[PDB]
């Protein structure tokens, strides 16, 4: 049995840590709603 | 039940302790969360109860109460901000500049983050602090790294 509880607001955060790169990827959709890669 | 707009974990307590199985966006009466969260099970807020309104398995998408309501998306050149809310830790925003996942069915920008299974539902978010996606349905690439889609659902 699943319960939800309040964790904040949604705003943007400025001077937030900045990480993460942009791949550019050739990806599949299953009928499952599963992502893979293509080669 | 708490019915204010803003992010929310999913909890569950089925298993040892209470566990995070995810997270969702509330906005204008209606939760929003990954299907794979919930797998489209009912919710409860408090004394309330929530139940799914839509869903769909492939989108990896369910709404309670109401239909979807976020229809922001990303422009394609700027940065986002993930609202990471992990397991037991408290709720983080992190700037990104999202990639791409490039499908036979067009294009979809791309997150390159790595948090726990139960943050899944996260909203990623524009500089109006607009909800453009949800976090949680991605892929794992060489190297053993995660990417996750920036999910958006459709606003009847
Ligand atoms: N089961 S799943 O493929 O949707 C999944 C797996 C790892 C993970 N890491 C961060 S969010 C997330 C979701």
């Amino acid at each position: 049995d699943m319960y939800i509880e309040r964790a904040g607001d949604i705003t943007w955060e400025k001077d937030a840590e900045v990480t993460g790169n942009s791949p550019r990827l050739d990806v599949a959709l299953d009928e499952s709603g599963d992502f893979s890669l293509v080669e | 039940g708490e019915t204010t707009d803003g992010v929310y974990r999913v909890m569950t307590r089925r298993l040892l302790g209470s566990t995070q199985v995810g997270v969702g966006v509330m906005q204008e009466g209606v939760f929003h969360t990954m299907w794979h969260v919930t797998k489209g099970a009912a919710l409860r807020s408090g004394e309330g109860r929530l139940d799914p309104y839509w869903g769909d398995v492939k989108q990896d998408l369910v709404s309670y109460c109401g239909p979807w309501k976020l229809d922001a998306a990303w422009d394609g050149l700027s940065e986002v901000q993930l609202l990471a809310v992990p397991p037991g830790e408290r709720a983080k925003n992190i700037q990104t500049l999202p990639g791409i996942f490039k499908t036979k069915d067009g294009d979809i920008g791309a997150v390159a983050l790595d948090y726990p299974a139960g943050t899944s539902g996260s909203p990623i978010l524009d500089k109006c602090g607009r909800v453009i996606g949800l976090y949680g349905n991605g892929v794992v690439i060489k190297n053993g790294s995660y990417v996750s889609a920036i999910t958006q659902g459709k606003r009847e």
